[PDB]
RNA sequence: UUGAUUUUGAUUUUCAGUAGGAAUACAAACCGCGAAAGCGUGGCCUAUCGAUCCUUUAACUUUACAAGUUUUAAGCUAGAGG
RNA sequence: UGAGUACAAGGUGCCAAGCCGCAAGGUAGCAGCAUCACCCGACCUUGAGUCUCCGACGAAGGGUUCGAGGAAGAGCUUAAUU
RNA sequence: CUACACCUGAAACAAGCAAGAUUACCCGCUGAACUUAAGCAUAUCAGUAAGCGGAGGAAAAGAAACUAACUAGGAUAGCCCCAGUAAUGGCGAAUGAACAGGCUAAAGCUCAAAGUGAAAAUCUGAAGUGGUCAACACAACAGAAUUGUAAUCUAAAGGGUCAACCUGAAACUAAGCUCCUCUCAUAAGUUCCUUGGAACAGGACGUCAAAGAGGGUGACAACCCCGUAGUCGGAGAGGAAGGCUGGUGUAAGGGAGAUUUCAAAGAGUCGGGUUGUUUGGGAUUGCAGCCCUAAGUGGGAGAUAAACUUCUUCUAAAGCUAAAUAUA
């Protein structure tokens, strides 16, 4: 121990010799994931192969302004699809049972994704029979045969320009928001002995 | 301040959900009361008996001054842990003694 | 790298520039294994490269949790360099209506003032606002937006 | 009569020009003695002394991280327990 | 809490180019060093007036102090040596 | 008291099951010192070696008594990050996870518990009959079982009342594909000189090439022989602990939505105390003994102990489950 360099962080102090990690596999394994992707499509050939995802907003405050890919569809916005759960799940859509909308734009979405995805569905029943619920498509879609990646089809667009005006500048000019983030703070810190002065000077 | 960040009102605005529209849960049906159950509970109460400890604390009760709700409950509290369940259980315990006048 | 390093230049000289008195030995010419005997024989150390190294500070955080804790800071100076040269002359040219800036989508939280700004005027969208920026924003020709 | 006091920081001695011990010169105070200038940040000067963690104390719109009120518990600055 | 008069981004001493001049020297002042000033925050100190008035806001005015800081960004990735 | 029934235990016999082996990876236990702190007890090495008990092709884990408090997310597992961060530590040496976010992978299901009571609707064996005869379908007779088998049900519900709209064991009957194993076959110089024991060398003339990878032939040979390439090609044989897809289609079986005096869910367990042990988990990280020992809008959780008011989130104390993962 010699110099003015920082302070060392032991990493080998065990005994690693039995615990490390080689990555060589690597290689052949993205090969082989490739492989097993192509022939799921070729198994999964006449349908698509990501089943259908709702969309929500991040769990976190910093990630609260972007989108994400959720893992299934609130039985809320099943009902106002018109489908059932057990139903969207033969159409290759994903549905979760634990997820609840709290917000009226969250069902839009979904609703929206859906009913497009319904739009442009295509419905084999046993052969030249027709059916009803989420319906069933002509036999000559049969011979439509589409390869479709759900990206192109079901997606979601977001360009940031915000718009302009003036007559708002003439408003927003009047107020003063540094005074108002502070009285707001101010006011979440003291409520609690506020409210208890309320309460002691009612009794 | 609602579409703010920091107000004593949560910051963002959103449009808000129908009491139609919401969750459909079942296991928020938890503390219910069957009346299956309930006389259920009741008829093996009487096949049963109460436990010492209950005993005790049906006597406090029964008596009902300052110091025997005290004790009630310090037992209640003793036995069970919790001073809650110390307070729930009271509550039954007084169920069957209030039933039991009548 | 091998035909580099020193060893190839030391082969034949008997000491590995180790020196003969003192050569290269284990643990005990360390001053022991680590951060051995900071406190001790390795005080000046410590002391003098790492001053403040032992002790401790004031309020422990149980579970930290950073993600609500997440502000990106932005300067007034760089305000105008976020949004394209397009809108500063266009509405330099417009009085019309101004422009908004938000903050936001360019992923960062409160507004410091640090520079100054265009007289030309704008509108910016952000989480919060210091005294100055505020300040320099409406002496623009500009106004602050609060969002969430 | 209590200047054996209130704030900080600096300087000199030993010196890795680290710490610690001493002492000095300032700037802000609040005082005591004297008519007053003046002199008082302890003993005429050169010795008489002690870190991290822990505890205890003084003073403070520091925290307990869904929200509060308590009780309790953590802190920041500085003494004492070595 | 945040690099506080929107039109700022300084002064001084050393000092390089370019331009003058045969020369002596003159002009200019980039980088760095030293120093003084301003600034954000910690710790102190001060405050008209304002409002969602009991807690916040702020015109004016300061520090013997503290900081791995501002003041026209210097970084990030790669290889090698010690 | 007898016959007899039932509960309990016993012997022999019939048909099946376990006993050891395996070591890399996996599971449940048990568990140290050398070493580092320049000494040394806490600590570190480290839940590490050795020891024991269990498996499998993987194991384990898994459908929340999860996160988070945001315009929220949503089984398990691996990668990347978060991070060497929060925390733990003679706060010394040194220990040290996770949420959010980017990916790989994707999958959801079975029980207990009011409801056959218009009737045990159930399970097992079976002389036997058909069969692809070890594997399938029926089956006279026998057992199991109301101290309860099967249908509904599993909280995402559900019962009851409507109901658009759906499904198909039986039998009959056509055509096919997938995967595995063992075999069989394929271009073009052995022309000429010189040196050699040998030409596969150096020269001269030639050829094939979706074949000039590599070998063997007396020497550094595309062309002499095996091969290589066309070949996820062609031909023959046998396979599936007895692979996979049709068409009619019976008794029968579902159910979006709608409404409704309905709506029931795991106990010496959860929780507490104490003592050990373990984790970063620090006055409630996990676990184990002992002592207490519940509740029913109850019960968990919301990274500081205890009340009290309000909000948030999940339903423990029963089970199954592919994939991405690990393999000295
Ligand atoms: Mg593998
Ligand atoms: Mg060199
Ligand atoms: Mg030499
Ligand atoms: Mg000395
Ligand atoms: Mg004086
Ligand atoms: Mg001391
Ligand atoms: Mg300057
Ligand atoms: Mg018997
Ligand atoms: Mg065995
Ligand atoms: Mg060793
Ligand atoms: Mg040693
Ligand atoms: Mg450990
Ligand atoms: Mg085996
Ligand atoms: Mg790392
Ligand atoms: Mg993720
Ligand atoms: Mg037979
Ligand atoms: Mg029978
Ligand atoms: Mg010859
Ligand atoms: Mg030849
Ligand atoms: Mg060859
Ligand atoms: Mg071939
Ligand atoms: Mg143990
Ligand atoms: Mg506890
Ligand atoms: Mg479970």
């Amino acid at each position: 121990m010699k110099h003015n360099n920082q302070l060392p962080v032991a990493q080998l102090r065990k005994h690693q010799q039995f615990r490390i990690k080689t990555f060589f596999n690597q290689a052949a394994q993205k090969k082989a994931r490739l492989h097993a992707r192509r022939a799921q499509a070729a198994a999964v050939f006449p349908r698509p192969t990501e089943k259908l995802q709702p969309v929500v907003r991040k769990q976190t405050q910093r990630y609260n302004k972007s989108t994400k890919l959720g893992r299934g569809f609130t039985l809320q916005e099943l009902k106002a699809a018109g489908i059932s759960a057990a139903f969207a799940q033969s159409i290759g859509i994903k549905v979760d049972h634990r997820r609840k909308n709290r917000c009226q734009e969250s069902l839009e979405l979904n609703k929206k994704r859906l009913l497009a995805y319904v739009s442009k569905l295509v419905l084999f029943p046993r052969h030249q029979g027709k059916a009803k619920k989420g319906l069933v498509n002509d036999t000559a879609d049969t011979s439509s045969a589409a390869q479709n990646a759900l990206q192109t089809s079901v997606p979601l667009p977001s360009v940031s320009k915000r718009e302009k005006a003036v007559s708002n500048i003439a408003e927003l000019r009047k107020k003063k928001v540094y005074r108002i983030i502070r009285q707001e703070k101010t006011n979440q810190k003291w409520d609690g002995k506020r409210k208890a002065k309320a309460q002691a000077a009612a009794e | 301040a609602k579409g703010q960040a920091v107000g004593i009102n949560k910051g963002f605005i959103t449009t808000q959900l129908e009491k139609k529209l919401q969750k459909h849960s079942a296991v928020q049906r938890k503390g219910k009361l069957g009346k299956r159950v309930a006389l259920v509970r009741q008829v093996i109460r009487e096949v049963t008996g109460f436990a010492p400890y209950e005993k005790r604390i049906i006597e406090l009760i029964k008596a009902g001054s300052a110091k025997d709700s005290k004790k009630a409950t310090k037992i209640a509290r003793k036995r069970l842990g919790t001073h809650r369940r110390a307070k729930v259980k009271k509550a039954l315990l007084e169920e069957a003694v209030r039933a039991q006048r009548k | 790298v091998s035909h580099l390093k020193k060893t190839r230049k030391l082969r034949g000289h008997v000491s590995h520039g180790h020196g003969r008195v003192g050569k290269h030995r284990k643990g005990g010419c360390r001053g022991g294994r680590g951060k051995a005997g900071g406190m001790h024989h390795h005080r000046i150390l410590m002391e003098k490269w790492h001053p403040g190294y032992y002790g401790k500070l004031g309020m422990r955080t149980f579970h930290l949790k950073k993600n609500p804790l997440h502000c990106p800071v932005v300067n007034i100076d760089k305000l105008w360099s976020l949004v394209s040269d397009a809108t500063r002359q266009k509405y330099a040219e417009d009085k019309k209506k101004v422009p908004v800036i938000d903050v936001t989508k360019a992923g960062f939280f409160k507004v410091l003032g640090k520079g100054r700004l265009p007289n030309q005027p704008v509108v910016v969208k952000a989480k919060y606002f210091s005294k100055t920026a505020e300040r320099r924003i409406v002496a623009v020709g500009g106004a602050c937006v609060l969002t969430a």
